[PDB]
RNA sequence: AUAGUCUCGUCAACGCUCGAGAGGCAGAGUCUCAAGGAGCCUCCGGGGGCUGUUGCCAUGAUAUAUAUGGAUGAGACAGAAGUGGCCCCGUUGACGAGACUUAGAUUAAGUAGG
RNA sequence: GGUGAAAUUCUUGGAUUUAUUGAAGACUAACUACUGCGAAAGCAUUUGCCAAGGACGUUUUC
């Protein structure tokens, strides 16, 4: 399967979640088992062919959330509820950035910021 | 509402693809039949398979479907009783139909592209942050990815964590944990195993 | 359609082209009416085919 | 059925549309329509379909318009040119009509199949040199029945239907249905009793003391059609006695079944049941004749001179 | 209450305190029969069967405490399956 | 045993419209096509006629496209989808499979016992 | 007016009551609820816009 590792690395190159990257070759190579490619086996793949990502999926999702949150913020500051929960998920990133930084997946010299 | 609403996009989608896909379908077995009519001989599913591929990445339009019976034209391309005969027509409407199979299976192959083509063709006509990799050194780690699809996950994970490869932690750990998982043996008994 | 047709004195159907015939006879259209099967309308023709009697066996 | 068919099936999706309007176990027909052509259709119900083998091979009767690609200089001619062409395929023709100014001719003709009437009309501007091509094509007669032998449409059959299942009313049913006797008016008669009945309904040769009426002019080996007294058709058989033959013999074969239309057990089974019968069980059982119920040594002369096997 | 329902009628006419119903479904209900909306409630019973075998029409008394007024057309009324009836009963015998 | 009848699946031969498709029929959705417009004249703002054997849409079908048809319709999506909605030539002979009989056709007032 | 009985106040200039108009702030009568939602505070007029969730299932570079 060297084409699917090469349109691997395309959409790869292509800026898309790892997760969503397996569901995409899930749906183009028809896999009716999930257990033939997952996202780990999509990791590895990519750490074979050299790419490894910057920031963690999670962690990218979760400051997703916050920009969003942020942006509704910035259209209406009357609304307490969201700023309320966005200074609990800025607790929660700020909690998995330490995590991640003891794991040093994610480099130390980088720093959330609000 | 909206569920109907996305349910429609998703059919208009659908019947988008489809359309494509047969025009595509249609206009490449076209091509190939002129093909072997010009050439006399028949011709072999790889060679097709590798013309497809090169259509495909050619992202080809009808006067790139001219350029590409040009490029057919070229050496390199050309190179690569009466029951009975009802019986040997249909035989050969039989092998045309194989032929098709295999167009249809390179378009499945090339079915990310041909969403791709068809994203590219919705957003032209509405008119209308990012994730990041960062570079690593490539292990192959004496497996393929046929060998590794051939695996179950559960097995490779146990063989090989994803916090033990991971990319931005000291390489002597990196270096350590490839001597130690290169063993020949262990890779024979997970084989025989 | 062109082929049309009376119906003679002894019951038999007589093939001409005109519309009207010499004597006056407004022709009729030999070709019958188009059919399928999911025809749903079979109630509302025999309704009003029983009122005026032309159910054939009424 | 004697049905009109409309000009946008054929006529195999046709029966297979009457067989679900009226459920039948199963339906045929003997004479095939091409899609564009209309006209007269027999359609055969359940053991009606036993005779369209028999129905195979018989004439029809078709009426066509031709339209002329240029004018005529004479007229008459035409009706020459369609004297030129009628015989040795197309048997017998008639000019009904033509408009020249239409250039339109209908024209009566007594064919095989629809094809052939292209042909013919292809064959017609052909011959006049101004050139012509079929413009509607109508078969009047199929078979025995015509098109004024009761000949209704595919309405007419959903609404009898739709009669007989909602006000449970028959009549319309049986207007539109005939029974499959209709087929059978041509063939020479011979009247089988009773008694007889279930026998050639189970694949006995007809023999003498079975007969009561027959019908003058059986030739030998000739088609001929076993009936009742009640008029019902038993089966189209093979006469295997002429008319003169059936008055003068007292033993004999005079029938064998080619095919056999009526249920096996309509009538009860009365053989076995007479003089001659009971005395070949008699002597059977007894021991004069053997088992089979051939002649056997133990058989008195008298028996073998007054009876002998007719198979 | 039922297990299961279907649908019996449609709401045609309030005529007299009771529910006049097209019949959707294409079998006989008991008389007495009690009918249920699809949240298994009963309305009413079933208090007579009319109409021509093509189109048959039934009739049901309301329960007390539900008004023949409060429904409006389009509705839908659900018998359990147990309360059916093949129509070829009704109809003779050969 | 022999023979016949009914319901079937295969082979061979013989004819025909030469027979499973990018097929046809039936059905659902969307769109297009009906001299519904325009200009002249008129008779009493309305009505009639003409340009108008015109224009619009479909068809090269053994084919006059200066033609033939148009709602009692045609075409595109559709070389699609669907068929678990239907249809896709007959005759003769042989073989094989499930069966029913092996039938000479009675009775001018009954059946079963003592 | 209100009270157990009272009392303070308003006025034949019209108190009070009834009908209409204009302005201001407030709220969403019954259904209606210690079994719904929310971390708490608290939350039922119509119509849109925005962001986020609860329970369930498939799981996760976990």
């Amino acid at each position: 399967s060297e084409s699917v590792i090469e349109q691997i690395v395309k959409y790869a190159r292509k800026g898309l979640t790892p997760s969503q990257i397996g569901v995409l070759l899930r749906d183009a190579h028809g896999v009716t088992q999930a257990r033939v490619i997952t996202g780990n086996k999509i990791m590895r793949i990519l750490k074979s062919n050299g790419l490894a990502p910057e920031i963690p999926e999670d962690l990218y999702y979760l400051i997703k959330k916050a920009v969003s949150v942020r942006k509704h913020l910035e259209r209406n500051r009357k609304d307490k509820d969201a700023k309320f929960r966005l200074i609990l998920i800025e607790s929660r990133i700020h909690r998995l950035a330490r995590y991640y930084r003891t794991v040093a997946v994610l480099p130390p010299n980088w720093k959330y910021e609000s | 509402e909206k569920r109907k609403i996305k349910e429609q996009i998703k059919a208009e989608k659908e019947t988008a693809l489809q359309k494509k896909k047969t025009k595509k379908l249609n206009k490449l077995t076209d091509i190939l039949e002129q093909l072997t009519k010009e050439y006399g001989a028949e011709i072999n599913a790889d060679m097709v398979k590798k013309i497809t591929d090169t259509l495909l990445k050619n992202d080809f339009k009808e006067e790139e479907w001219d350029n590409v019976v040009a490029e057919l034209f070229n050496e390199e391309f050309y190179q690569q009783r009466k029951k009975s005969k009802k019986e040997e027509k249909l035989q050969k409407k039989k092998e045309k139909r194989k032929v098709n199979e295999l167009v249809e299976n390179a378009l499945e192959q090339n079915k990310l592209a041909l969403i791709e083509e068809v994203e590219k063709e919705e957003e032209e006509r509405k008119s209308r942050l990012k994730f990041r990799y960062r570079e690593v050194s490539p292990e192959s780690f004496g497996l393929t990815a046929r060998e590794i699809f051939a695996a179950d996950d559960t097995d490779l994970n146990e063989f090989i964590g994803l916090k033990k490869f991971a990319p931005y932690r000291s390489k002597e750990l990196r270096a350590k944990d490839k001597r130690k998982v290169m063993k020949a043996r262990r890779l024979r008994e997970w084989r025989k195993k | 359609m062109h082929l049309m047709y009376t119906l003679g004195p002894d019951g038999k159907r007589i093939y001409t082209l005109k519309k009207v015939t010499e004597s006056g006879e407004i022709t009729k259209s030999a070709h019958p009416a188009r059919f399928s099967p999911d025809d749903k309308y079979s109630r509302q023709r025999v309704t009003l085919k029983k009122r005026f009697g032309l159910v054939p066996g009424q | 059925i004697n049905l009109d068919k409309p000009s946008n099936p054929s006529s195999h999706e046709v029966v297979a549309w009457i067989k679900r309007i009226l459920r039948c176990e199963k339906t045929g027909h003997s004479g095939t329509l091409d899609p564009k052509v209309t006209g007269c259709l027999i359609v055969c119900i359940d053991r009606a379909t036993r005779l369209v083998k028999s129905q195979q091979g018989a004439g029809k009767e078709y009426v066509c318009i031709v339209r002329l690609h240029d004018a005529l200089k004479d007229e008459k001619d035409l009706g020459r040119s369609l004297e030129n062409l009628t015989g040795a395929t197309i048997y017998e023709s008639n000019l009904i009509e033509f408009d020249n100014k239409r250039n339109l001719g209908v024209f009566w003709a007594s064919c095989e199949a629809g094809t052939y009437m292209r042909t013919l009309c292809v064959h017609l501007g052909m011959l006049l040199g101004v050139g012509g091509h079929m413009q509607e094509l109508r078969r009047v007669r199929s078979g025995a029945l015509s098109e004024n032998d009761n000949m209704v449409t595919l309405h007419d059959v959903m609404d009898a239907q739709w009669v007989y299942d909602n006000t449970r009313d028959e009549s319309y049913l049986r207007s539109i249905i005939q029974p499959l006797e209709t087929l059978l008016v041509g063939y020479k008669r011979i009247v089988v009793k009773d008694s007889a009945v279930n026998a050639v309904c189970y694949g006995a040769k007809l023999m003498i003391p079975g007969l009561l009426r027959y019908e003058e002019g059986i030739e030998l080996y000739d088609e001929i059609v076993l009936i009742t007294t009640k008029g019902e058709a038993i089966a189209v058989a093979i006469a295997q006695m002429s008319t003169v033959d059936l008055a003068s013999c007292d033993h004999g074969v005079v029938a064998s079944v080619k095919r056999c239309i009526m249920e096996r057990d309509l009538y009860p089974r009365r053989w076995g049941l007479g003089p001659v019968a009971q005395k070949k069980k008699q002597m059977k059982a007894d021991g004069k004749l053997d088992k089979y119920g051939r002649v056997n040594e133990n058989t008195p002369e008298q028996w073998k001179k007054e009876y002998v096997p007719l198979d | 209450p039922p297990d299961t329902v279907l649908e019996m009628g449609a709401f045609l006419h309030p005529c007299e305190g009771d529910i006049v119903c097209r019949s959707i479904n294409t079998k006989i209900p008991y008389f007495n029969a009690p009918i249920y909306l699809e949240n298994k409630t009963q309305v009413g019973k079933v208090d007579e069967i009319l109409g021509p075998l093509n189109e048959v029409f039934f009739t049901i008394k309301c329960g007390d405490g539900v008004q023949a007024t409060s429904f409006k057309e389009g509705d839908k009324f659900y018998i359990a399956a147990d309360k059916l009836l093949p129509i070829e009963r009704f109809l003779p015998k050969p």
